[PDB]
């Protein structure tokens, strides 16, 4: 009985946590004695202020204390973000507030005054109290006159950002020696992860000064080492607790200013402090994304083929850095270029700064807002060219042949190097046999009296090993049950669950059995986290040389404990069969056995100096194209989408049954930023979409009856298991594949630059039929 | 300067407490009825989570001030287990991967509970997604949970 | 260069916490939904039960539920007892309670029912309201009558304890080859610690899924009990007020509320009442001893001998019967003993059970044998004191390897007197004595009187006790012991072994024990145990860190290379130019490829371990009272107790142990005993019957007489020493008595009343 | 059944609240109080730890049901440690290692407070004893603790 697991449907391990309703969130939590942080935020764009006036705040009662910001630029640094930093050059700042200066204010919703009371009704109650009169400044708010740089946000100034370049050989020649030259400038729109869990703290302190407990959800909650640094009271004594997490997206990932004034504030008064976010709040205070300015240019040859590709791009940042260094900017120059031949290249991104809600990094963050804009200048090439989008992205793809194809672009980093280690493969047979899977050419074959059809492709960026390491750990019991420790975090996309079947599979054990622990940080004193589609190869190559300490340190223990030596029959129950068939040691019993016997009957091997896991330079680049049709009310603006199916190419589908679930649920989120999702700034500078009247999140009956999934299993990249990153996949091409039908329906030019598509600007066939 | 004495029964269990009034219902059966199994996103009547079964109408415990609901059924998504055995709708959300972060858990399978003890109807796909659309989902969507809905109604009916 | 910590006299660090109120307890924790839990316990010493099922109970509104013994028994299974040796006979039998019985009771105080409530006002409130039906059992409470029938406690085949002997030599050749052989019968109290916080138990689950959390290393049993592990533990620390050994390990209250939080996923938090302790905790110090010894016409000893009775009270805590087979082993102490034969019966009555109280077995024994030598010294006539100074130790004849069974203790193997000289001890530790003997100038001082102690102090314990050394950032080292801060002062005790070994203020240190979560596994802090172990692991782990800085900091700048000045907390590198601190070697290397410290207690081949450690201290008690003839109050005028001792870590928080220890033991000698009226009642459950001692009354002196002669053999060779300050105050103080009337010796049952004290005008007559 | 609506001055701060008339002072300033400093040890005026200062004379905070504090001050060992410094006595606690476990430390502060506070008198080894020994503690043999007291009395009066 070999059972295997990887690979099988197996059903989640996190399900009946939250189905039951058992499971504990960061706001479900409470401790006796709690204060409640209620946070008076900025109501201008760009001014600076004198406060003075929390009186009458400070004297209603029940309220303890009202913080103002000469408490906390004290010891109280500035949100520090860490290594990825090189430094070039500098830093400070953005960071955000970074917590609550008592001079200047760089957007609506920034953090100015945190007030503490007993309840969180009596605690606004009071923050209405607070006045603050402001001095308004001019409002910066497009990237491109960000940077033509009056009205500089930092008196410092503070150059707004970091310019990043990057380019190979000679484009010069490329572009000067070609036939068709297209230049286009594409804008992409402001939308972020809007979780269904709002951001949520609880901190509690053992005023034995000793330490500090923190149920707050900082998201990689490894990440204690930024707030121990700035608290200075490093690094145990900040002990971080599991709790379970309503969705991040990457939006929640990291320390935020409320994050450090409650850990002080708690400190400081030996007394448990609790902050719960308004939706309000959260939609002008947690980071944003997805606005960017996408300059563009292509080199092409009467063959179609391509030679030279790009210009600048203006990242917008909003007011500031938020562990959200260039780190996604970095990327994004890095990879607009997507799985294509591109003989040379030229980034220039201009991470710039505006008056908005600081940019942190939305789930495929840089990589929705590049592979939009690459697909849109492709399909319009097609135009002058003259024939198919389908037989253009057909045969300049990426040939291979060229495997491993190191680059074609920069100047490879991505975030360093070097890369792209393409030494996964067939680039091609994936499109080939996505459309053989098997409508596309079914439907652009339309009566179509209705409407049309759309394409576009997404590389990602999404082992980003980090690098080297990922800690795990496998423990045997007494009682039947296994634990696994790891690194990763339960955002909801199933670990708990992956790494159960990948230490199942290796140690012979019902995935049922085991039982998975994370994100608490003394068990676990050093993890990575969770981001960019990595926790599988990565904390599960943890679990899995962990399991493979345990069947040495148990098949080796094992020989000791009978007589016979180390070979038998062939050895899982999970026990130990010798022989052919007498007798059998259980793999518990052995635990069990190995208790105060000089010994320990467990392993922790990830890792040491000259780490493990070891995961370093190059991470695997997943490959997929995404496949829309469109119907569209003309008269009004509406649209039904007839077809969806996205299709991507990824080593080793650990769970099918779940990775499904991050395909089409992804998928939906770029509708959601396609279609309905934008962040509007009034040109005075106050947000309009705060509610969920206004910000559209996409509901049930609008959505596709199907999003189909063509994974194949061909080519196993060499990280053993030969596995991808698939939690990003969904969402890269939904922009571009939308966008050129929607064009492609109409039927005018294929010229289309902004996202979202609004109902008005779709009656301008209103104007066709006039 | 006012109290109010609330006599309500949640989830069978009748209980009396004096409140303030202006605290929500949501806020209220989470504190100190300490089932947290009620889940709160938007503020507004949007986010679904929030939704429990007031007096086996589905309504958000988040329009409604805790006070409104004196003298009257109550039953929330911690009501659905009976003894170890989840509730057939908790089955199929998990047999069809309806569900990763947790958070439109409690508001969709809530919505569909007094829809499902009822004799009828069918849930087919299109009639499903109608019934659901009342929360929403940033995870799924709804894909999953549409199929989940329907597969919870075959093994209800039509059964073997 | 540089200064030293250990030795040194230094502000112990637990002090700041517990004088401003900063200090958690676990009686001072508080969780939001919390069940209180009171315990309905027997009223019945000894009967068999028709229990209501209240109904009455689960009827008064803000009641959630009551645990009968239907719930608890299936289950887990009767308290599991410890390690790992004497599973040579088979118990159950007991242990305790456990965990709920609806058969037999065995003592007043034995949980038989556990309600729980919203406040513990409405637990007290409804547990009065069950109601229990009886059927009287005859009553045992003698340990003689206990083993010889009629009356039985576990009614099966049981039935009433172990039979620990050990032997060697040849007794009666010995006995035969004697002009002077000596007998009598002593009866010795029953005391415990009674510690000023009452035992206290928080439970908090996570009911998803997974574990709980505790509040008050022995997890084990819980764990295995409910079948939880892998732990899924998940111990918290609390600041502990007073243990003396008493709050053992595993009681029947800790395994029920981890149950009922278990399986409610509810908040359970429980409170110990006063009287619930004085009849519910570990009982000790009740043995009766038998006592045989043989002379030589110059007055050695040829051969102790004879039969003790420990009356264990109902059941098997902790100890199991790990005291009972320690106290059949040190009853010799320290001496010239050839040969003798210490047969011992751990017996049952019905009372609470007894567990291991400040130096078990040490009071009992060091009482019987001080007493049976002052009475060979009356029957000889022979000096008192100098019978002690012709026949203790063999001051060559080292290492002594003991005769009769031994060492055995409480097993594998040797062993023996390799600690220092014993005489020049109580040589000299006789500053004061002579003069002190100045008496009467006819009057009414009369008292003079002599004890002695051998403790089995690091009773390995063993084999091992984790240790760990963190040093970080922020100019701060965080130091991960297995042992537990109970109120000796470990957490300074460490704080100085480590800032020694690390060149650093202890300042700077802080200790972190007892979070399980932190220190997946350790041994806890027994018979005297932790500063050799403990701190042999935060020595090890301390010279392990020093080896990954000097010599990973020799590459961080040039060179090797390899140098002079090791450290004055950093490296001034060859020469005095300039140097890298400390914290700046660990500030860089964290996330560049590893992490920046050491937890070296230990690996698959243990570590630290002492082995087995045996590592004897010794020393006097010296004893001046004044008696009141009628009254029968008196007066301790002057005290002084003697040790030997190692290195002494710190001398002023050593101080502490050893006055402290006296003072307990003194309120044993003279003070407090659990008194039970015939039908197994316990009378003596509010403070005003059992007498702690206070300020007035105890002796405004206590002379500290603490010597470092030979180390033992474990580094910078140290010994236990928060048990050697009671030992002798049981002996001392009753020779001291009879001294003081006179008619010679001739008392037994301790402790001294002044009832007792009226031998008054029976001395006129 | 009907609860008592209190006010009472502790540590400076005013407090305003409904208990029940039954319930102690001890557990009332513990909880919700939440001022741990107070410690309970025996049951009935013994232990010491129980001893708190009311309206300046320290009485035992466990005889005394929280309802009988009514428009009173009450001092806490809390209340001894201005601005981070250690109060004297505190501070002379910890020179002498007049402490062990920590339970016996409200009691004896609080007994020793008023005592310090009033100009008279010396405190010498003798009337030291005397004036603690309304408290016990199982750890030092008081010998430290009365070798504490007098310190504190030595830098009070004739302070170099
Ligand atoms: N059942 C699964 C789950 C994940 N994977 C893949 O294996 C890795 C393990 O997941 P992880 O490392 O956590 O991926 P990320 O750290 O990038 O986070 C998951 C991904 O997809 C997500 N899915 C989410 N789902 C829910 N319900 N809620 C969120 O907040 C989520 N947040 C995210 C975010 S952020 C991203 S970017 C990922 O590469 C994923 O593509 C898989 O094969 N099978
Ligand atoms: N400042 C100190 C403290 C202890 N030691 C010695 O070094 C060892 C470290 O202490 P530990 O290992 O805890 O010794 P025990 O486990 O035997 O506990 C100490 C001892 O003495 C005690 N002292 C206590 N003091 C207080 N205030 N409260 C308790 O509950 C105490 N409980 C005990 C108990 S139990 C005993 S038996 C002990 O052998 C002790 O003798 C030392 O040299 N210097
Ligand atoms: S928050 Fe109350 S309904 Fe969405
Ligand atoms: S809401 Fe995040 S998983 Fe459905
Ligand atoms: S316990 Fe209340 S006075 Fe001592
Ligand atoms: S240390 Fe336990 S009472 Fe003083
Ligand atoms: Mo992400
Ligand atoms: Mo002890």
């Amino acid at each position: 009985n070999r059972q295997a697991w990887i690979g099988q449907e197996v059903l989640r391990r996190e399900d009946r946590r939250l189905l039951t309703g058992t499971a504990t969130f960061a706001g479900d939590l409470g401790v006796p004695g709690q204060l409640h942080m209620r946070i008076v935020r900025s109501t201008q764009a760009h001014a600076r202020i004198v406060s003075i006036d929390a009186t009458e705040a400070e004297k209603t009662p029940g309220v303890r204390m009202v913080i103002t910001s000469e408490h906390t630029r004290h010891l109280g640094s500035v949100l520090l973000e860490e290594l990825g930093y090189h430094e070039i050059y500098e830093n400070i700042e953005d960071f955000s507030h970074p917590v609550l200066a008592v001079d200047k204010v760089l957007y609506v919703g920034q953090p100015v005054v945190a007030v503490l009371a007993v309840d969180p009704y009596l605690a606004e109650d009071a923050a209405e109290l607070v006045s603050i009169e402001y001095e308004p400044l001019p409002v910066l708010l497009d990237p491109e006159e960000a940077l033509t740089g009056k009205v500089e946000l930092f008196p410092g100034r503070g150059n707004e950002g970091a310019r990043i370049k990057k380019a190979y050989g000679d484009i010069d020649r490329a572009f000067a020696e070609a036939e068709h030259v297209i230049r286009h400038k594409y804008v992409t729109n402001r939308h972020s992860g809007v979780p269904m869990e709002p951001r949520a703290v609880v901190v509690q302190p053992d005023p034995a000064r000793d330490t500090l407990f923190i149920w707050g959800t900082v998201h990689v909650h490894d990440n204690r080492r930024i707030i121990a640094k700035m608290l200075n009271l490093p690094e145990v004594n900040v002990r971080m607790k599991h709790v379970e997490i309503g969705g991040s997206f990457g939006v929640k990932g990291g320390v935020f200013p409320e994050n450090v004034v409650a850990a002080w504030a708690a400190r400081t008064l030996g007394v448990p402090i609790k902050w719960t976010e308004d939706r309000v709040e959260h939609m002008t205070s947690t980071s944003h994304a997805r606005e960017m300015v996408h300059k563009l240019e292509l080199a092409l040859d009467a063959e179609g083929r391509i030679l030279g590709m790009k210009d600048e791009i203006f990242h917008n940042h909003g007011a500031y850095f938020r562990q959200a260094e260039p780190l996604v900017s970095d990327i994004t120059a890095g990879i607009v270029f997507g799985p294509y031949r591109v003989p040379a290249y030229d980034a220039t991104l201009h991470a710039v700064f505006t008056n908005k809600t600081p940019v942190g990094a939305y789930r495929a963050p840089g990589r929705y807002e590049s592979t939009f804009a690459r697909e849109r200048i492709f399909d319009l090439a097609c135009a002058e060219i003259g024939l198919s989008k389908t037989e253009f992205r057909r045969r300049n793809l990426l040939t291979a042949e060229d495997l491993p194809w190191t680059p074609g672009l920069d100047i490879v980093h991505e975030p360093y190097h070097f890369d792209s280690g393409d030494v996964v493969k067939h680039f091609n047979e994936a499109l080939e046999a996505a459309n053989f899977s098997e409508w596309l050419e079914e439907s652009k074959r339309l009566r179509a009296d209705g409407r049309k059809v759309g394409v576009g492709l997404g590389v990602l960026m999404d082992k980003a090993g980090l690098g080297l390491f990922e800690t795990g750990g496998v423990e045997v019991s007494r009682a039947g049950r296994v634990t696994v420790k790891t690194g990763g975090s339960s955002v909801g996309q199933g670990i708990e669950t992956v790494l159960a079947q990948i230490v199942a599979e290796e140690l012979q054990i019902a995935p049922e059995n085991i039982d998975i622990v994370h994100s608490d940080t003394e068990l676990i004193p050093d993890g990575v986290g969770s981001w960019s589609s990595r926790s599988t190869v990565l904390a599960g190559g943890a679990a899995r040389k962990a399991a493979l300490a345990v069947v040495e340190k148990a098949r080796r223990l094992a020989s000791e404990m009978l007589e016979a030596d180390p070979d038998d029959l062939e050895l899982t129950a999970g026990s130990f069969k010798v022989k052919g068939t007498d007798q059998q040691i259980s793999l518990y019993e052995i635990a069990a056995a190995r208790d105060p016997f000089t010994a320990r009957a467990d392993n922790d091997e990830p890792g040491l100096a000259a780490d493990a896991v070891y995961m370093n330079n190059a991470m695997n680049y997943p490959y997929g194209v995404t496949l829309v049709q469109i119907e569209l009310d003309p008269d009004t603006g509406g649209h039904r989408i007839l077809r969806f199916s996205t299709s991507t190419e990824a080593g080793r589908v650990i769970n099918p049954l779940t990775t499904r679930g991050q395909i089409i649920g992804a998928a939906v989120q770029g509708i959601g930023g396609a279609l309905y999702e934008e962040f509007l700034y009034e040109e005075d500078g106050q947000p309009i979409t705060t509610s969920f009247m206004d910000y559209l999140l996409p509901s049930a009956q609008e959505m596709p009856n199907v999003d189909c999934f063509v994974t194949e299993d061909a080519k196993s990249p060499d990280n053993p298991f030969g596995a991808k990153g698939l939690g990003e996949i969904g969402i890269i091409a939904a922009g571009a594949a939308i966008a050129s039908a929607i064009d492609d329906a109409i039927a005018d030019g294929v010229h289309t630059d902004r996202l979202p598509v609004t109902p008005e600007q779709i009656f301008s066939r209103c104007q066709g039929l006039n | 300067m006012n109290a109010f004495r609330l006599t309500v029964e949640v989830n069978g269990v009748t209980h009396a407490t004096d409140v303030e009034p202006r605290r929500l219902l949501a806020d209220f059966l989470r504190d100190d009825l300490h089932l947290r199994g009620t889940r709160v996103g938007c503020e507004h009547g949007v986010c679904g989570s929030c939704t429990v079964i007031l007096d086996g109408q589905p309504v958000r415990s988040c329009t409604v001030l805790a006070v409104q609901a004196n003298n009257s059924r109550i039953e929330t998504v911690e009501s659905l287990q009976k003894d170890g055995q989840l509730h057939p709708l908790q089955r199929s959300f998990s047999k069809c991967h309806a569900l990763q972060c947790g958070f439109c858990t409690s508001g969709f399978l809530m919505t569909l509970k007094p829809l499902y003890d009822d004799e009828d109807v069918t849930l087919d796909a299109t009639s499903a997604r109608e019934a659901i659309s009342g929360n929403l989902c940033r995870c799924t969507g709804y894909q999953q949970i549409v199929e989940a809905t329907v597969d919870a109604f075959h093994c209800r009916d039509h059964n073997d």
